[PDB]
């Protein structure tokens, strides 16, 4: 787990969870310090899990992108382990400019109306706000491995 | 001549090969076709026994003329016309002309078909491009079942923004051959491209074998310390590619096989639209198109708006081929030439490989022809002859022409008979003939 | 191939090309 990535709670508190409330761990954070993060809003089951590949192994981040559970899912049931609802917060998701690829901060840009109404178009991730300013996206998803 | 025995009637469809020079006609689910040159007789080959065909069904055809593909949101069938058969009894030599089929129901959630495109540059027409709801884009190889079909685009599990290309509405390839540029909606209208997208086996004379290969001579020397890393590594990784072509290209055929590691590729974009229109950020991208300029692989993209709005793009700079690299761009680069406002719905775009710098355009009622030879002409002497003087002054105006009135966007075809090209105006009631110059 | 330099002039016309449509609208 790189210098970028961060939990909630500790490693250091997760490691000392009876391997019972292992499975129950709630208000679990996993989060990129540079693309964003995402929270569980659901108890999620670490059993069976290194707790050092939440890190960088079965959640990454990357430019406007939440990646979980890298190349071949380990097929995680809805509501087991890790597929549960969760509340992804996406970095720096301004408009971009067509002619330079660049992103547009001005609040006011036409993009911006159409940008946001974009978001609210649940691409199976249901839109819950988006900062003008921030330019940052956040959205809930009901089923984080999927 | 509307008086030629193979037109008279009573879904229809009409297509043309070698210069207008050879005639298909579709009609009650029987094939007719005629050379204009070589036969005193038209054929005909009924398939009503193998599929009967529903307004829903789209039927395209390839530019060489030996294969159709008919197909709609569930099924693709693709037949070969009998060039040469005369007497098509034996229902065994019937089914003969019954070359490859596939349902969507063939795989164990179907995402069902949107479009589908022979590749431009395969051996034998052997190659089908299908882009299913999915925003998936398929390879299947028509003549060989021990090739499991190409998938590019597969969907992905990631949230956020631009995983891969989603919303696409339309697909084009380059003149080139080797690129496969889309149209997508996600944003109000992007362009990406699958650099290189090939089929298994594919058709490339000496020319054009010769021009990729010193294009790739080009960048390789190009490369300094300052280049990009992942930059660095396509087009060395280029180079190799097309120099190992070079070592298979089997010059009798003018085709070279492509093994299924180098086939799989990933999208680059979106593509920098230099300088995009600001009226446009408030409507949709619907159509893209390629119109050829020259007889250099020279062309002109062109993409519609909901406004009914073109624009006529320019790539300037050499793309590099790319496998692996997500989210690859790197001189994805467009720039815009002119903008023409139809002020008319556009419901589709279409060209005829004969006629250069010449784009037809599919308005509500109207079918109109932009023609950009004006400048065009001029803009690929000065590529030739790097010289970009005869640039200065020239106005970059297309003439726009209104070509016919029509009700149900028709089919065209470029029909060349008695040294008088023509364009046939095909539609469910009737079937028109115009005169085209040049 | 020979052809070479005379590819690399074509690609480097067309980029000096880009920036007079780049430098001719707003």
């Amino acid at each position: 787990m790189n210098e970028n990535y961060y939990i909630s709670p500790s490693l250091d508190t997760l490691s000392s969870y009876s391997l019972l409330q292992l499975r129950k761990v709630p208000h679990l954070v996993v989060g990129h310090k540079s693309y964003g993060k995402i929270e569980f809003l659901e108890p999620v089951d670490l059993a069976g899990i290194p707790l050092t590949s939440l890190g960088g192994v079965i959640i990454t981040f990357e430019p406007k992108t939440c990646i979980i559970y890298a190349n071949l899912p380990n097929r995680p049931k809805r509501g087991e382990g890790i597929n549960v609802r969760a509340r992804i917060t996406c970095f720096n998701c301004y408009p971009v400019d067509k002619s330079t690829r660049k992103p547009i901060k001005d609040p006011n840009h036409q993009l911006v109306k159409r940008h946001i109404e974009r978001l609210k178009k649940n691409p199976n991730s249901k839109f819950e706000s988006y900062d003008a300013d921030s330019g940052t996206y956040v959205f809930i998803v009901n089923h984080a491995a999927e | 001549l509307s008086a030629l025995p193979i037109f008279q009637a009573s879904p229809r469809y009409i297509f043309s090969s070698q210069n207008g020079t050879r005639i298909v006609f579709i009609q009650d689910n029987i094939i007719r076709w005629y050379n204009v040159l070589t036969d005193s007789l038209y054929h005909s080959l009924n398939f009503s026994r193998h599929l009967v065909l529903d307004d829903t069904f789209h039927v395209i055809s390839s530019t060489s003329g030996d294969l159709l593909c008919l197909f709609n949101d569930n099924e693709i069938f693709v037949m070969e016309v009998p060039w040469g058969y005369s007497n098509v009894e034996d229902v065994s030599i019937q089914d003969a002309f019954q070359i490859f089929h596939y349902s969507i129901d063939e795989e164990e959630p179907k995402s069902s078909i949107k479009k589908v495109l022979f590749h431009p540059k395969s051996y034998r027409d052997s190659c089908i491009v299908v882009l299913k709801e999915d925003d998936t884009i398929t390879m299947f190889d028509i003549l060989n079942s021990q090739e499991k079909p190409i998938v590019l685009n597969k969907p992905n599990n990631s949230f956020g923004l631009d995983a891969r290309v989603n919303d696409i509405t339309d697909l084009e390839f380059s003149k080139d051959g080797l690129t496969l540029y889309c149209l997508n909606t996600t944003e109000g209208g992007d362009i990406f491209a699958f650099y290189p997208f090939l089929p298994s086996v594919l058709l490339l004379n000496e020319k054009d074998l010769n021009l990729i290969l010193n294009k790739s001579l080009v960048m390789y020397e190009s490369l300094d310390s300052t280049t990009d890393v992942i930059v660095k590594r396509n087009v060395i990784k280029q180079l190799q590619f097309v120099s190992k072509l070079h070592e298979n290209w089997n010059s009798r055929f003018g085709k070279v096989d492509i093994q299924k590691e180098y086939r799989l590729a990933k999208v680059q974009g979106p593509f920098t639209i230099n300088p995009f229109p600001g009226e446009l950020y408030d409507y949709t991208a619907t159509n893209i198109a390629t119109i050829l300029i020259d007889n250099g692989q020279n062309e002109i993209v062109c993409v519609s708006f909901d406004d009914g709005s073109l624009i006529l793009l320019f790539k300037d700079l050499e793309m590099s081929m790319s496998w692996d690299v997500d989210n690859y761009v790197y001189n994805n680069s467009l720039v815009l030439i002119e903008r023409v406002k139809l002020q008319r719905e556009i419901k589709s775009l279409i060209t005829l490989p004969e006629q250069l710098g010449k784009l037809y355009v599919i308005s509500d009622n109207i079918i109109q022809q932009v023609n950009f030879m004006s400048w065009a002409s001029t803009l690929s002497k000065s590529i030739n002859e790097s010289d970009l003087n005869p640039l200065a002054g020239l106005k970059f105006e297309s003439k726009l022409e209104d070509i016919a009135t029509i009700e149900r966007i028709p089919n065209l075809a470029y029909i060349n008979w008695n040294d008088q090209s023509n364009l046939a105006l095909m539609s469910n009631k009737t079937l028109t003939f115009q005169n085209i110059s040049s | 191939g020979f052809k070479v330099v005379e590819v690399g002039l074509a690609m480097n016309t067309k980029k000096q090309i880009g920036d007079f449509f780049k430098n001719l609208n707003m």
